[PDB]
């Protein structure tokens, strides 16, 4: 029936860029919190 | 309601009501004693219950049993206006169907989501009564054949058919170009049309002599549909009521 | 505790419930049915 | 509603990152064949 | 019609991207025009609001705040940056066209997204399976066979009546 | 080879298998699909041997030729024409009033120079089978089990390279446009 | 009979059938028989 | 088995849409 | 069937089968299409061409016009997918 | 031969935790850089 | 085809080892 290599293609192409973007957002927010003095270092 | 009551109703009063499928009842049990050469002008066969032969285990043992099933087509199943000549070979009434609306496409769904289409038909019937006078307690019986559910002009989703259409699966050209080409696919490329057999057993009930009408209960077992030989057909058991009027 | 009492008295004894699955000693004929409680030493039989 | 007074930060050294990466990769190496069977 | 019949161009994902971009561009144009025209400021006394504007104007003519609130209450998300809004308006149709062009370049080499192999098989081994996809394939075969003779006169195609694919009585 | 003087069978048997394999539509780069992944062998199977060149003759001893399918079409009817391009036989789609069916007009095959060299067939179904096979190039023997070859064609490295590189060039034209514009407008590229 | 739930690797279905869930919207029953119009408390109803 | 992948992708897209409406950056003036 | 053997007698050739061809086949023979071809196609299978003349009702004139073209008609084994479509083939 | 579901198991179990840890480290470093004044905000 | 996965895992582990030696946090007193 279907190709058994697509699974890897679809799942990796969905997860890896999504985690990359989540990483970018998290580090942006962490830097923003660090710049402003407060309970977060 | 009887035919004498439906004839009073106009077409506008009947549309939609759903009683077009219903068979008229017969009252006043009596004996007809048909004159030889007479024939049944009208004949309605209404199935009241459908069942399909299936395998199911009761207490660790499986056996062939007929399981019930709800019909998917709405109100199509009933046959009507069947005509046939009644004859007497050795003092036995023989219906011998000749013409009339006798086939009806019907689909029924088994438990588990299985859909079983079949052609509910009475064709080339040969009844053999247990005597003469159509009188309360009469029995007819007989055998009939069922034509193919799909005729030669039908086309498969890939465009293959019997009388017309592609002889092979054009979507897969690599199956050609190889000595023994499409073979595993030959079972589906080849469309076969075979007639089946059906057994019906009709028992007569209250019979009106003034209006020359007979009514009763039938039991039929017909062979199901085979998708042009692709699948083995199933066994369908059906029971219901009937009605017929004899013209002398 | 209220929930446990309700489940035991209504949903297992079949007073207001379907019951529980009860089978034969060899698993040939088993089905769901209400079960009457056993207030005896046999109540602690794990297979009862 | 309001700014929660219980919000702290999260840290991870580079040595901790190396330990975690090594652990994940070695676990994958160990179990890959068994998963493939 | 030729590309639809011979390449199944509608099934190509790049065409789908192109049509998405074009329809989104039209959507953006209409919605932005309506939003701007329906959030104008009281800058005159006549019903005709076109004469209450001067090209050498510094202040804004429509309430960005009110439009943002309206669209966030209706749709759920709204713009809050005119620069980003207009860049999005620029960006959508252009990338739609670029994706469509990539698809056409792919078609030029007959590298077309024509068939779903799994469905084609599963339909080949069972004459009861049917989807709208197989119906589209039948339409493509019909259009191709009936159009080739007159579309390509240099090939001298001659198709007898019994060869042309046709359905029932129609 | 006929002119120098030789039997037709041995004249056709001197053709190398490579040359006949080139004359097959499965090797056409403009025949695969975009998402049909894998090598060609996944599409038809590994070629085993040449089946030999078939020759189609009718009752009057003519030489009918099967019209080869063009590259555009994916389904092409089987049509047999003579030396002057006139229809003589075909496979009818609707066999009701067909006057050119392969059975009404008796057509025979005679393979020359191959695995089936010197063999002939007079039966109806086998002639149809071989006509459909020979509609697309030469006839070969394939192994459809080593790679589980499905029934669908695939494309060359030629087509794949052309496709990838044409698309890359088309994108890089845009890249050049954007970057050159950014060089020229450097001072203003921050706000008017 | 020869293909029970435990033979097919079902892990959650036994826990549903233990407490009284036997019918299914598909018309079949785990006890072999057939069900006509099961209620909301079938396998699919429980999952939803 | 690919029906599971399709369903997962569709539900994930719907969840992303959900988070972009009720967990958005509040725009302030 | 993937290949009916009696293709040529369905109407394509000058010889037409009486147990398979549709009523449109009886158009090459003048004076036969209505009231004559209908009787042939509306009745049961025939073992031989002689079985036509016993067709109930067949008038004389019909018998004469059939005898005129008796050479062109032929009798083959019936096939269900074709006998079902004798009256209305489907094509127009 | 081998199970065609392991591929997904092995690859996802390798990549997702690795990206999670890389995310943690990157956000820690970004917060550290934000806390100290400099060219990074 | 799993030989590719095994080789990738081994080479990735070796690369991680490489980065932990020449790109380590310098310990200062
Ligand atoms: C209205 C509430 C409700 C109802 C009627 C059900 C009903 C059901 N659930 Mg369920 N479930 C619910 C809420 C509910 N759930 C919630 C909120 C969750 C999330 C936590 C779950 C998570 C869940 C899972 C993960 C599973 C079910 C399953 C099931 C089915 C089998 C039940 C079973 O065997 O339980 C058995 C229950 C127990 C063994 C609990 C034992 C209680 C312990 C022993 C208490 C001991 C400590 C206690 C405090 C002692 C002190 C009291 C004492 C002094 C009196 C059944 C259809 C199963 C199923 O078939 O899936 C469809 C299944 O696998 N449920
Ligand atoms: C912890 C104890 C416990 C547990 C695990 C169960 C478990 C069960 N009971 Mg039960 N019962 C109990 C205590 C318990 N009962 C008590 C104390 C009583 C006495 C009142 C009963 C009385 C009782 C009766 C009378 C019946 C059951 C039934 C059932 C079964 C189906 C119910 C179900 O799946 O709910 C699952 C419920 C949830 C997961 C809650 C979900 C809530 C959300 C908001 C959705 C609400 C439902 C919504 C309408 C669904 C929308 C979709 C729908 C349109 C398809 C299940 C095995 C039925 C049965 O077996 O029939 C075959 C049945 O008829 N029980
Ligand atoms: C619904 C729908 C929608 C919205 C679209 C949308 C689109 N289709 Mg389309 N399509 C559909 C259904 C649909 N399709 C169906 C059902 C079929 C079958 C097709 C078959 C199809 C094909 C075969 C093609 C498209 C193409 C396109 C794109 C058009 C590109 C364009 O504007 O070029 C318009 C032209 C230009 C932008 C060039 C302009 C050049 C200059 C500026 C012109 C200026 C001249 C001046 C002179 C003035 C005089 C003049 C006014 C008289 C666009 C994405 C095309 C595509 O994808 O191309 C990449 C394409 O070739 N479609
Ligand atoms: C434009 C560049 C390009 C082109 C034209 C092709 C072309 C092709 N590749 Mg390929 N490939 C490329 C880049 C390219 N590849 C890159 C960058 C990678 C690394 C991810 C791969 C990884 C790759 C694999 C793993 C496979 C192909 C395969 C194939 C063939 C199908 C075809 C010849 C397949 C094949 O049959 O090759 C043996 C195959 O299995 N390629
Ligand atoms: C849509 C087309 C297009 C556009 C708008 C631009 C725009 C630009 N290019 Mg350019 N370029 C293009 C296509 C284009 N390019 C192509 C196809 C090439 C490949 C040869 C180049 C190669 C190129 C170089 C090498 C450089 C630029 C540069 C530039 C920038 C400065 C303007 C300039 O020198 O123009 C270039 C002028 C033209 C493109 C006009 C050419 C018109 C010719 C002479 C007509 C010839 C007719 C022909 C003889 C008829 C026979 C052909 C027939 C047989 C088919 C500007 C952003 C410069 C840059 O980035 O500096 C900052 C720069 O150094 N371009
Ligand atoms: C089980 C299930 C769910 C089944 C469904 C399965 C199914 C059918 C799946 C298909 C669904 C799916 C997503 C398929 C489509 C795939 C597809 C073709 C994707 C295209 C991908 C792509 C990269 C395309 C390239 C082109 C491209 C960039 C398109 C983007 C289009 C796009 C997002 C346009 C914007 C649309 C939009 C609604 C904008 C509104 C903006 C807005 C609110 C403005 C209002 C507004 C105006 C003002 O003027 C001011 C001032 C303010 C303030 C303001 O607010
Ligand atoms: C790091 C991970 C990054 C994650 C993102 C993943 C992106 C995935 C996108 C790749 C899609 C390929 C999957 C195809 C499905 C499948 O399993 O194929 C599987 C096929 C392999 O094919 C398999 O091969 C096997 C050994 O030969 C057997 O033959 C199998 O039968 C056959 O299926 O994979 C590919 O075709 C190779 C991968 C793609 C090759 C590069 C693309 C082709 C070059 C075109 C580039 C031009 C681009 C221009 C764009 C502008
Ligand atoms: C609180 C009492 C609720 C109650 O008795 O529910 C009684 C309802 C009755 O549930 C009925 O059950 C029938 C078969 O048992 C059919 O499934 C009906 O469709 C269903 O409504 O069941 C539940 O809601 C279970 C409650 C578990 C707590
Ligand atoms: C988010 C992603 C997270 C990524 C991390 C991934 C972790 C993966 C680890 C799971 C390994 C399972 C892979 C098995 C390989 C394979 O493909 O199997 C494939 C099998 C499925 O099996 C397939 O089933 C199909 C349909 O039935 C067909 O039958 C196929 O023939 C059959 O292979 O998957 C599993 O066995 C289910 C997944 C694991 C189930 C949970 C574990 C079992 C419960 C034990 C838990 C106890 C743990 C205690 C620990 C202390
Ligand atoms: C009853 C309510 C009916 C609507 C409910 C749901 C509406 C949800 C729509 C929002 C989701 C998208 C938000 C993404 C991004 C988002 O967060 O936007 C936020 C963004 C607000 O930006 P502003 O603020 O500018 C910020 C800039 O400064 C960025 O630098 O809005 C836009 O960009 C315009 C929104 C266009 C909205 C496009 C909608 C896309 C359609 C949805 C695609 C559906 C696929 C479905 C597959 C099944
Ligand atoms: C799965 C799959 C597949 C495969 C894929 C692959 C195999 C891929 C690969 C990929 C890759 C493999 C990629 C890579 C990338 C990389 C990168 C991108 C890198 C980067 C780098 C950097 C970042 C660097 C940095 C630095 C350092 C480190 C030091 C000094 C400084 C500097 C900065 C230079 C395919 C499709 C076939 C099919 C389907 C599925």
């Amino acid at each position: 029936e279907v190709q058994f290599g697509a699974y890897l293609a679809v799942l990796l192409g969905t997860f890896l860029p999504a985690l990359f973007l989540v990483n970018l957002f998290i580090q942006t927010e962490a830097r923003k919190a660090g710049k402003a003095g407060g309970q977060d270092s | 309601l009887t035919k004498s009551q439906i004839n009073e109703l106009s077409y506008l009063q009947v549309k939609g009501t759903g009683l077009a499928n219903r068979c008229a009842e017969v009252v006043g049990e009596d004996s007809i004693k048909p004159k030889p050469g007479a024939k049944l002008v009208d004949m309605c066969i209404e199935p009241k219950a459908w069942a399909v032969e299936e395998e199911v285990g009761k207490a660790g043992k499986t056996e062939k049993k007929f399981v019930n099933s709800k019909v998917m087509t709405r109100q199509t199943y009933t046959l009507d206006a069947i005509e046939g000549p009644i004859t007497v070979d050795g003092g036995k009434i023989t219906f011998s169907e000749k013409e009339g609306i006798d086939y009806a496409a019907t689909t029924v769904q088994l438990p588990g989501g299985e859909r079983v289409p079949f052609l509910f038909t009475v064709k080339d019937l040969v009844a053999k009564g247990n005597g003469d006078t159509f009188k309360p307690g009469f029995q007819m019986g007989g055998d009939f054949n069922t034509p193919s559910y799909r005729t030669g002009l039908f086309l498969d989703p890939k465009g293959r058919g019997g009388t017309t259409g592609y002889d092979m699966a054009v979507a897969l050209p690599a199956l050609q170009l190889g000595e023994e080409g499409d073979a595993e696919l030959f079972g589906e490329n080849n469309k076969v049309f075979d007639i089946t057999q059906g057994r019906i057993e009709m028992e007569v009930n209250k019979v009106n002599a003034e209006d020359s009408e007979i009514g009763g209960v039938f039991v039929a077992t017909q062979l199901s549909d085979t998708d042009m030989g692709s699948k083995t057909p199933k066994k369908v058991l059906t029971k219901g009521i009937f009605y017929a009027k004899v013209e002398q | 505790g209220l929930l446990c009492f309700g489940f035991g008295a209504f949903h297992v004894t079949g007073l207001f419930g379907p019951g529980i699955w009860v089978s034969d000693a060899y698993g040939i004929t088993g089905k769901v049915q209400p079960v009457a409680p056993a207030w005896g030493a046999d109540g602690f039989n794990p297979f009862n | 509603t309001g700014p929660n007074p219980n919000k702290q930060a999260v840290e991870l050294n580079r040595t901790s990152l190396y330990w975690g990466l090594l652990l994940i990769f070695v676990l994958a190496v160990l179990f890959s064949s068994y998963f493939f069977n | 019609l030729f590309l639809q019949g011979f390449h199944n161009w509608t099934l190509n994902p790049f065409h789908m991207m192109g049509v998405a971009g074009i329809l989104g561009g039209a959507l953006l144009c209409a919605i932005h025009g309506a939003t701007v025209e329906n959030t104008l400021f009281e800058d005159g006394d006549a019903a005709n609001t076109f004469r209450a504007f001067t090209p050498t104007q510094s202040e804004e003519t429509y309430s960005m705040v009110t439009a943002n609130r309206f669209w966030s209450q209706i749709f759920g998300v709204a713009f809050s940056n005119k620069r980003w809004l207009h860049f999005f308006m620029l960006f959508v149709p252009v990338t739609g066209l670029w994706t469509s062009s990539i698809g056409i370049v792919g078609l030029a080499l007959n590298l077309r997204a024509y068939d779903f192999v799994s469905q084609e098989l599963r339909a080949a081994e069972d004459p009861e399976f049917e989807t709208f996809y197989t119906k589209n394939h039948l339409l493509d075969e019909g259009i191709r066979a009936w159009m080739a003779a007159q579309d390509q006169p240099h090939e001298n195609f001659v198709f007898p009546e019994e060869v042309l694919p046709r359905g029932n009585a129609l | 080879s006929v002119s120098e003087g030789l039997s037709e069978s041995q004249a056709w048997s001197r053709i190398p298998d490579k040359l006949a394999f080139y004359d097959y539509i499965g090797n056409n780069p403009a025949k695969g699909g975009l998402f049909r992944a894998g090598p060609m062998n996944k599409g038809d199977g590994i070629a085993e041997a040449w089946l030999g060149h078939p020759i189609f003759r009718d009752k009057e001893g003519r030489e009918l030729t099967v019209r080869r399918m063009p590259a555009f079409f994916e389904t092409f009817p089987v049509i047999l024409v003579d030396k002057d391009g006139i229809i003589r036989a075909d496979i009818p789609f609707r066999r009701a009033e067909s006057k050119y069916s392969i059975e009404q007009v008796g057509v025979t095959v005679d393979f020359y120079g191959g695995k089936l060299n010197g063999q002939t067939f007079k039966d109806a179904p086998t002639v149809k089978k071989f006509a459909r096979k020979a509609q697309l190039g030469e006839v070969f023997e394939f192994d459809r089990t080593s790679l589980e070859s499905d029934g669908v064609f695939r494309s060359s490295p030629r087509g794949w390279y052309t496709y990838g590189h044409a698309n890359f060039a088309l994108l890089f034209f845009f890249g050049h446009l954007w970057h050159g514009g950014r060089t020229i407008f450097r001072d203003v590229f921050t706000g008017i | 009979v020869l293909n029970p739930m435990w033979r097919q690797g079902m892990f959650v279905m036994p826990f549903m059938t233990r407490l009284g869930i036997t019918d299914s919207w598909g018309g079949w029953s785990i006890t072999g028989e057939s069900v006509s119009n099961p209620g909301i408390w079938s396998f699919e109803g429980v999952a939803l | 088995m690919e029906a599971l992948v399709y369903t997962f992708l569709l539900i994930g897209t719907l969840m992303v849409i959900f988070f972009a409406v009720f967990f958005r950056e509040t725009p302030r003036i | 069937v993937i290949d009916y053997e009696n293709i040529g007698y369905l109407g394509g050739s000058s010889i037409v089968d009486i147990n398979n061809a549709n009523i449109r086949a009886y158009l090459k023979m003048p004076g036969m299409y209505p009231t004559v071809a209908g009787k042939i196609v509306s009745h049961g299978p025939y073992s031989g061409v002689s079985d036509l003349y016993k067709i109930p009702g067949l008038s004389s004139a019909e018998a004469d016009v059939i005898k005129k073209y008796e050479s062109r008609l032929t009798a083959k084994t019936p096939s269900p997918d074709y006998v079902i479509d004798r009256i209305n083939n489907g094509l127009y």
